[PDB]
């Protein structure tokens, strides 16, 4: 419950999709109400776990 | 002593800083509106002279106007 | 150990304060889209923006999982604690403070008309059994035409003020707002009060101005037409 | 007079009321309380006085603060019914003076007697004990118990005087015309210490 | 002077500026739910002290941005465009001009005049009084003059309103400003909402339109249930100005 | 602070004695005179470990949310079972596991202490997760415990010694973060050098009943959380390790003894 | 250097911590302030013997907010009662930021701080501190300048931390660099906090008391009734039942409107309230007929 | 100005804190005299809400009631710095430090009105008294008796009980080792009031009882008016006792016990068997 409050304040969140998914590293998503943005990848989701038009968070 | 107690507004003063227009100019009292009743009898509204304020990112802010330009004028 | 459990749980009340302060305003309002697992869901807060978010101590996925509002926390997103579908719900059951200025005192006439309109409109709100029984299908939506002044909203009109009730007026400029993001959220958590003290019946009074067929799509402007009509459609088959 | 707390009781009764000292007591008294009160004042501000009645039900008015007012207020209306009981002030004036608005000051009553005493030979030699003990000095002016009365204070201030280190005073006002409002002629302008 | 701003300004930004809200619907008085004009919904508090009472649906809040509670009360919902239409009256306008035209004077006289000092007159009857004026009339008669000289005459409250300043890019901004000319209005009654040049707010039915045509039928069809719908109007009477309507919605 | 630990001392080998005193300060109206009577019943009793004792302790740990008195009943549990100092992991895994981190740093030193001459494969396991955990007073207890039970031994033989060693140079250096994990990490350094490796500080003599100079340094020394130089006080717990002759003529003879030692297995470390 | 500055411990008395968030709670959103009272002892021991408030204002938190009229008039008070004490600092509620200083509040620590390095801020709980049980932290604040000159570390020395994030790193980051949450211990002896306890003189009567039998025999009723419903859906369910995730058991044994748990708040609401009300009835009978 | 004017005393926690607080440090004022102060909170209103109390200095001398010392000034001042803090903030009443109800508190009572309206006598006692609150709130009552003077002033009790803000209240937690020892709540805590109800009633009848032994022998002052309330205690006798019970709880756990036992049950058959291979696993598992 302690560490609850920690983990559930943040800056916040978004859902973005992958639009497209490059060999470069970097994942290019769409975040629904605003423009793309081209990002690193995380440790969890990256290019060979990830095809394209999949919601992803952020 | 002024630049002292503006100190905390003024480092939002600076830069960036927006422009807006004025709804409504609302001349009440120069420093602190009515008390209400209840539990604690005492001041809510505490309102000087104040603009309700319509921002052009088409966002509503309301805030206390400056004593030194009163909202009479606008 | 038997005691150590009883000071444990007495740790755990004054603890459970701390989850207490997160839970309390500042709220944002959310609507729960569907959760994807236990820990982290997806969910669409009412801005037109859609978050990714945690789920403070677990919360069942029940009367949660269909669409319904949701509290989160406001300067983290968080999704703190869950809403019943009746809180924060638009406009409240209209007509019975703003109800129309004619009955059946304007038009006596077009007897076909009157006989039709009160069996299909006013009888399975009182009597849903009877309606149901009878041969005719569960209440669905009705579609009046006609050329101007003919009085397709005034048998609406003439219906609801002698109910009372069971009436939910909602102007069709009112699902738009000033600000973008905000006018599809809008429809929906209108048309879910009906849902939740169902029978209830959403009376939009011109459809047009929102129903065209063309949506220009290139200016913000004509973008916020094109997202209310949307979510229209797909709340048609909710009700 | 210098860092003094004080308790001016003002005697309210029947007999504090007569023609006895011109145009009455209740006119004579007031100016007779300015006079001592600025007079302890002028010497050296730093004392303060307080307000109890001496007779019947006591009542505190007021606690420690420089202010006349409140002296002058009190002495005009008197009670019909009422008469003095020595004791009663006594005791009260010793318990507030204890605790002080301003508080570093040594313990010091002054009383006004108009009245014959109503309390018994026994009740007067327990009080003086009570007084010398604490240290506690009565200053008292005394044209009360020439009314009708004898003079029991006389022999109260003689044993007080020495070993308190604080003074008791006797004064005497002749009953009938001597005035009892032009107090700078007989000395209670100011409460004296022993020590 | 310079240290009143400090002070003034210091109760700002306590709540990092206050952000002006509206009950989007009353739950309890204490716990309201409101509406921001900012944009997202909130569940927000009331003060201990504030009097729960002025706190409704119709009226404005302003909210701390970070805790809301309901800080203090604001007047209800307004529009810069219609507070200085509504305050300001200039050129006047002499009666004695579209006079001589007498008679076609007093038939307006009835729907704009009577109704202000009391309804009653028309109650009388059995019916309602009528709402909208049309003016129309060969080019360069006096349509528009006659609107605005029986108003000046009158002395009650009068709006005159550019019809090409209701309507601008931001959406659902030119669905704002038709409901709320008549609501200033209603709340200045007895009163006259004079529009001039109906045709600039008039539309058709459209949907091969642009996107100039697709704000023009959303302000067309906010007058209709404003003006003649559900809502009604006390006392508040419309004039309209036209050279020619056959620009106007066939509705209307 | 001071007093609570100091009736302790006196009473020692009083055994039954001691619980009247022990009960009538945990009855006491301050929560800090509830800590004293903990330190009373922990030096008394050593010698034994009997079911008295113990009671009483846990008494004021359950009656009580409060955090300094379960933390303090704890580590005296640890002494009174060093007479059998298998029992212990067993009853401080259950008391460690509580909401209170507190609790958790009292536990880290209850093992330490029962340990402290020759310890078990469990009680080291135990201490393991606070030393990862980032809360920095369970981590200092479970750091500075750790050292304890190892002491005088090889650093080649341990390979704890020479992980604590790379995390304790990293800490150190770092000027401005918090004092209690840097306060671990140190004291578990100079423990385990302690003497160039030939002072302990054991759980008991090794004659056959418990050490009592060990037992006196050792307890003061686990209070350093206000007022530091308390843990200074380890100098008098340090015991010497080897025999040492003597005889008539007031000579130190030459004593030869057979020892279970190789000097190719053991050789002298050095830290970092 | 010679210097003391170290991390201070508040030992705070039972009429001062009740008083103190009674206060801010009042305060809410508003800002309010008003200085502790007390003794200094020790050499890092500063106890609040009392506290009084500064008035509620959108000003406040300031060094406008003090006023000399209260704090002089609450001052003579004591005198006649003869208590002596010193301004040992003060205290406040931020209720728009958590338990961490803000930047209106830095002004009046700055003051505070000059006249005695022994004067903390402290933040107490209100309602919008996000990791609050009442925790109450004083902190002394610096500038990044005085730590590289190694002020700093000094205040940070002898206290026990503790994590919190009520709002975001930035809150973090400042909490490290003042003292790091400072451990508050509290000064009570048994006979006050027995008076705190028990809620009224008058549970001796009403725990006693009983309603209607009437009423009792109806919420006899009532429950069982619910029950009944509840039954239907427990039959289903009982095949499994034992599974983690709710929306994966929504399916399978009626994890939509879980019968468990309808079940099973029925039965204790039920237990309690039928042999309460029989026994104390009957208990009552007995002595008095 | 109205006695009348109570009829709930809710009183804060932090008020019954300070009075405990006020008679050590206000120099031990009390024993043989008494320290009384102000109670600050809402006033003139039927419900008093107490929101704080200080002391006031005042030397009693309770036998014989007629003398006492009251600071003047204290109210007035201290009343004015509160106002300020929070509105509602007035002069409720007067605490006195019991032991228990007296008369000299009547001619105590007197003199307050002066002052403010108030009459409120709050017993708080510094001395722990009663299985519950020492804490006593009576409103002064005026009733006729025939054994005495025509017409008394007297005190009828009337109810107390307790508020709290909701920090204030989790601050109550907070100085407590515990959080409460009753509220009743579940199935726990509302036994622990009724056995407190039990042992509360058997306190209330030996103070009524001891007193008329005292009055039947060896005189004491009687009312007429206690004496007949009293009387009809025997006259209302109850009449028959009868309903209520229960059993459900059985049917839950039985369920209960099924459903996780479907899971031991399983784990039953396949153990067994695998007992001897499950010990080259645990070894090589173990290992490392």
């Amino acid at each position: 419950l302690r560490e609850e409050l920690q983990l559930l304040q943040e800056q916040g969140s978004y859902v973005g999709e992958v639009v497209r998914a490059m060999d470069k590293k970097k994942v290019l998503v769409k975040v629904h109400p605003e423009g793309k943005f081209v990002v690193d990848v995380d440790k969890n989701i990256d290019i060979n776990d990830v095809t394209p038009n999949c919601r992803v968070a952020l | 002593k002024i630049k002292e107690n503006s100190e905390k507004i003024k480092v939002n003063k600076t830069l960036p800083y927006l422009v807006s227009n004025v709804i409504e100019l609302l001349d009440v009292d120069p420093n602190d509106q009515e008390e209400d009743g209840a539990n604690i009898d005492l001041d809510s509204q505490r309102k000087g002279k104040c603009a309700v304020i319509k921002t052009s990112t088409r966002q509503t802010y309301f805030l206390p106007v400056i004593g030194l330009v009163d909202a009479e004028k606008l | 150990i038997k005691d150590e459990q009883k000071n444990l749980k007495k740790e755990f009340l004054h603890a459970q304060e701390e989850v207490k302060r997160i839970q309390s305003i500042p709220l944002v309002i959310g609507q729960f889209l569907e959760a994807v697992d236990q820990n982290t869901a997806i969910v669409g807060s009412t801005t037109g923006s859609n978050y990714y978010v945690r789920i403070l101590s677990t919360i069942d996925r029940e009367l949660l999982k269909p669409n319904a509002s949701v509290a989160l926390h406001k300067h983290s997103n968080a999704l703190v604690d869950v809403l019943p579908p009746e809180a924060d719900s638009s406009i409240m059951m209209l007509t019975s403070d703003q109800k129309p200025d004619v009955m059946y005192a304007d038009i006596g006439g077009m007897d076909i008309q009157k006989q039709e309109v009160r069996e299909a409109v006013e009888l399975p709100l009182t009597h849903f059994e009877l309606y149901k029984q009878i041969g005719i299908d569960p209440p669905r939506g009705v579609l009046m035409y006609g050329p101007p002044g003919c009085g397709k909203t005034m048998l609406a009109k003439a219906v609801a003020h002698h109910t009372t009730a069971a009436f939910i007026r909602v102007v069709g400029s009112e699902f738009v707002q000033k600000y973008l993001g905000e006018g599809p959220r809008m429809v929906r958590d209108v048309f879910r009060l009906a849902k939740e003290n169902a029978p209830a019946i959403i009376f939009i009074d011109e459809i047009d101005a929102i129903a065209t067929k063309r949506f220009d799509a290139q200016t913000g402007a004509d973008r916020e037409v094109q997202r209310i009509l949307l979510e229209l459609l797909n709340q048609m088959d909710g009700f | 007079m210098v860092l003094e707390s004080t308790m001016v009781c003002v005697d309210n009764s029947e007999y504090m009321r007569n023609g006895d000292f011109l145009p009455t007591r209740l006119q004579a008294q007031q100016d007779a309380v300015n006079i001592v009160c600025h007079s302890k004042t002028r010497s050296n501000p730093e004392n303060n006085v307080g307000l109890i009645t001496l007779a019947n039900d006591c009542e505190v008015l007021t606690t420690l603060t420089p202010d006349t007012g409140r002296i002058l207020s009190k002495l005009h209306t008197v009670q019909p019914k009422g008469k003095i009981t020595f004791c009663t002030g006594i005791r009260v004036a010793h318990l507030a003076l204890k605790h002080r608005q301003g508080k570093n000051h040594k313990m010091r009553i002054i009383a006004f007697v108009g009245s014959p005493v109503e309390d018994n030979e026994k009740d007067l030699v327990k009080l003086a004990k009570r007084l010398k003990k604490e240290k506690v000095n009565v200053d008292i002016i005394n044209f009360g118990e020439e009314e009708v009365n004898t003079e029991k204070l006389t022999a109260f201030v003689n044993t007080l005087n020495g070993k308190d280190g604080t003074g008791s005073h006797l004064v005497t006002v002749p009953p009938g015309p001597s005035l009892a409002d032009a107090l700078i002629s007989s000395p209670i302008l100011a409460g004296e210490g022993g020590a | 002077k310079q240290y009143e701003k400090s002070e003034n300004d210091l109760k700002a930004l306590q709540s990092v500026g206050q952000i002006v809200g509206e009950v989007l619907k009353q739950l309890t008085e204490e716990k309201f739910i409101v509406k921001a004009t900012n944009g997202p919904r909130y569940v927000v508090g009331c003060r201990r002290q504030l009097d729960k009472s002025k706190l409704k649906p119709g009226t404005r809040v302003a909210l701390d941005m970070t805790t809301l509670t309901i800080m203090r009360y604001l007047p209800r919902e307004v529009d810069p465009l219609v507070y200085n239409m509504s305050h300001e009256d200039p050129g006047n306008v002499s009666y004695s001009e579209i006079g001589g035209l007498s008679e076609q004077i007093r038939e307006l006289r009835e729907v704009i005049e009577l109704p202000l000092t009391n309804p009653e007159l028309f109650q009388r009857v059995g019916i309602i009084p009528p709402k909208g004026c049309l003016l129309y009339g060969p080019p360069g008669t006096g349509k528009t003059l006659l609107a605005r000289a029986v108003a000046s005459q009158l002395d009650c409250n009068f709006l005159k309103v550019v019809s090409s300043s209701i309507v601008d890019k931001y959406i659902g901004e030119s669905a704002r400003l038709i409901r709320e000319m008549f609501n200033y209005a209603r709340d200045h009654q007895p009163c006259i909402i004079f529009m001039d040049e109906i045709d600039a707010i008039g539309g058709r039915r459209f949907s091969e339109g642009t996107s100039a045509d697709r704000e023009i039928q959303r302000t067309l069809m906010e007058l209709l249930n404003q003006m003649d719908g559900f809502d009604t109007l006390h006392r508040v009477k419309m004039i309209m100005a036209t050279n020619r309507p056959d620009t106007l919605d066939p509705a209307l | 602070r001071g007093l609570a630990v100091g009736i302790a001392l006196v009473m020692y080998g009083r055994m039954e004695e001691a619980d009247a005193l022990i009960e009538s300060l945990c009855r006491d109206k301050d929560p800090i005179l509830r800590r004293s009577g903990m330190y009373t019943v922990a030096m008394a009793y050593c010698g034994s470990g009997n079911n008295k004792a113990i009671r009483r302790l846990l008494h004021v740990a359950v009656s009580d949310v409060n955090d300094d008195v379960r933390r303090a009943a704890v580590e005296s549990l640890g002494f009174i079972l060093f007479r059998t100092p298998e029992q212990c992991p067993s009853v401080v895994s259950l008391l460690s596991e509580s909401y209170n981190p507190h609790v958790r740093y009292g536990a880290a030193m209850a093992l330490g202490v029962c340990c402290a001459g020759t310890g078990n494969k469990e009680a080291i396991n135990l201490l393991e997760p606070m030393t990862n955990d980032p809360v920095n007073y369970v981590r200092q207890g479970a750091l500075i415990a750790s050292a304890l039970i190892m002491i005088q031994q090889t650093e080649i033989t341990c390979p704890k010694v020479n992980q604590f060693r790379q995390l304790y140079s990293k800490v150190i250096n770092d000027k401005h973060d918090d004092v209690m994990a840097k306060f671990g990490a140190i004291l578990a350094q100079g423990i385990l050098d302690a003497g160039g490796h030939n002072v302990t500080i054991s759980l008991q003599s090794r004659t056959g009943h418990t050490h009592m100079p060990s037992v006196v340094g050792v307890l003061v020394f686990t209070q350093f959380w206000f007022w530091f130089p308390l843990s200074h006080f380890l100098s008098l717990a340090y015991t010497p390790t080897c025999i040492i002759g003597l005889n008539k003529d007031l000579k130190m003879p030459k004593v030869q003894y057979k020892s279970n030692c190789k000097p190719s297995t053991f050789a002298y470390p050095a830290p970092l | 250097a010679p210097a003391v500055d170290t991390a201070e411990q508040v030992y705070i008395s039972s009429l001062a911590l009740l008083k103190m968030l009674k206060h801010g709670r009042a305060g809410v959103p508003m800002e309010v302030m008003g200085l502790m009272l007390g003794e200094f002892v020790d050499d890092y021991t500063v106890r609040v013997i009392d506290v009084f408030a500064m008035p509620q204002s959108g000003t406040g938190v300031s060094v406008e907010a003090v006023d000399p009229v209260f704090q002089a008039k609450m001052l003579d008070m004591l005198k006649q009662t003869g208590r002596p004490e010193m301004v040992v600092g003060w205290y406040h509620s931020h209720p728009g930021f958590g338990c961490w200083l803000s930047g209106v509040d830095i002004n009046t620590q700055q003051s505070f701080e000059a006249l005695s390095e022994r004067a903390v801020a402290v933040v107490v709980d209100p309602i919008q501190s996000v990791k609050g049980k009442v925790v109450i932290d004083a902190f002394r604040l610096i500038n990044a300048n005085m730590m590289v000159l190694g002020h700093e570390p000094r205040q940070t020395t002898s206290n026990l931390g503790h994590l919190n994030k009520p709002s975001i790193q930035a809150l973090i980051h400042g909490l490290n660099r003042h003292y790091y949450s400072i451990t508050i211990n509290y000064r009570k002896n048994e006979l006050e906090q027995k008076m705190l306890l028990n809620l009224h003189k008058k549970s001796w009567m009403e725990g006693l008391t009983l309603q209607d039998y009437s009423e009792h025999c109806k919420h006899n009723e009532s429950v069982v009734k619910e029950m009944l419903e509840l039954a239907k859906n427990y039959n289903k369910a009982v095949e499994e039942e034992d599974k983690m995730t709710p929306e994966q058991l929504a399916i399978k044994n009626v994890g939509k409107q879980d019968p468990k748990r309808h079940l099973e708040e029925h039965v204790d609401v039920l237990m309690t309230s039928n042999i309460v009300q029989c026994l104390a009835a009957m208990l009552d009978t007995v002595v008095f007929k | 100005m109205p006695e009348l004017a109570v009829q709930k005393v809710v009183v804060h926690p932090l008020v019954l804190l300070s009075v405990v607080d006020h008679f050590n440090r206000i120099g031990k004022v009390g024993n043989q005299k008494r320290v009384v102060g102000v109670l600050l909170g809402s006033w003139q209103k039927k419900v008093l809400d107490v929101s704080n109390s200080f002391a006031v200095p005042f030397d009693e001398d309770d036998k014989d009631d007629s003398v006492w010392f009251l600071d003047h000034d204290y109210l007035e001042n201290m009343y004015g710095m509160f106002k300020k803090v929070n509105a509602r903030e007035r002069i409720v009443g007067w605490y006195h430090t019991g032991p228990k109800l007296h008369k000299n508190d009547i001619a105590i009572n007197e003199l307050m009105k002066r002052y403010c309206p108030n009459s409120v006598l709050v017993i708080i006692d510094v001395k722990p008294k009663d299985l519950g609150l020492p804490t006593e709130a009576y409103i002064s009552v005026e009733e006729v008796h025939d054994d005495g003077t025509p017409t008394s002033k007297t005190f009828e009790h009337v109810t107390s009980e307790i508020g709290a803000e909701e920090a204030e209240e989790v601050g109550v937690e907070h100085l407590l080792r515990d959080i409460k020892d009753t509220t009743v709540g579940t199935l726990s805590q509302r036994i622990t009031n009724q056995v407190h109800g039990l042992k509360g009633l058997n306190s209330k009848l030996l103070d009524i009882r001891t007193y008329l032994e005292k009055v039947a022998s060896g005189k004491l002052p009687i009312n007429h008016h206690i004496i007949y309330q009293l009387q009809d205690v025997f006259n209302l006798l109850p009449d028959a006792s009868l309903q209520e019970f229960v059993k459900a709880f059985y049917l839950k756990t039985n369920d209960q016990m099924v459903v996780v036992y479907l899971a031991s049950l399983i784990r039953s058959v396949v153990a067994l068997h695998n007992l001897i291979n499950n010990k080259i696993a645990n070894r090589d598992a173990e290992k490392k």
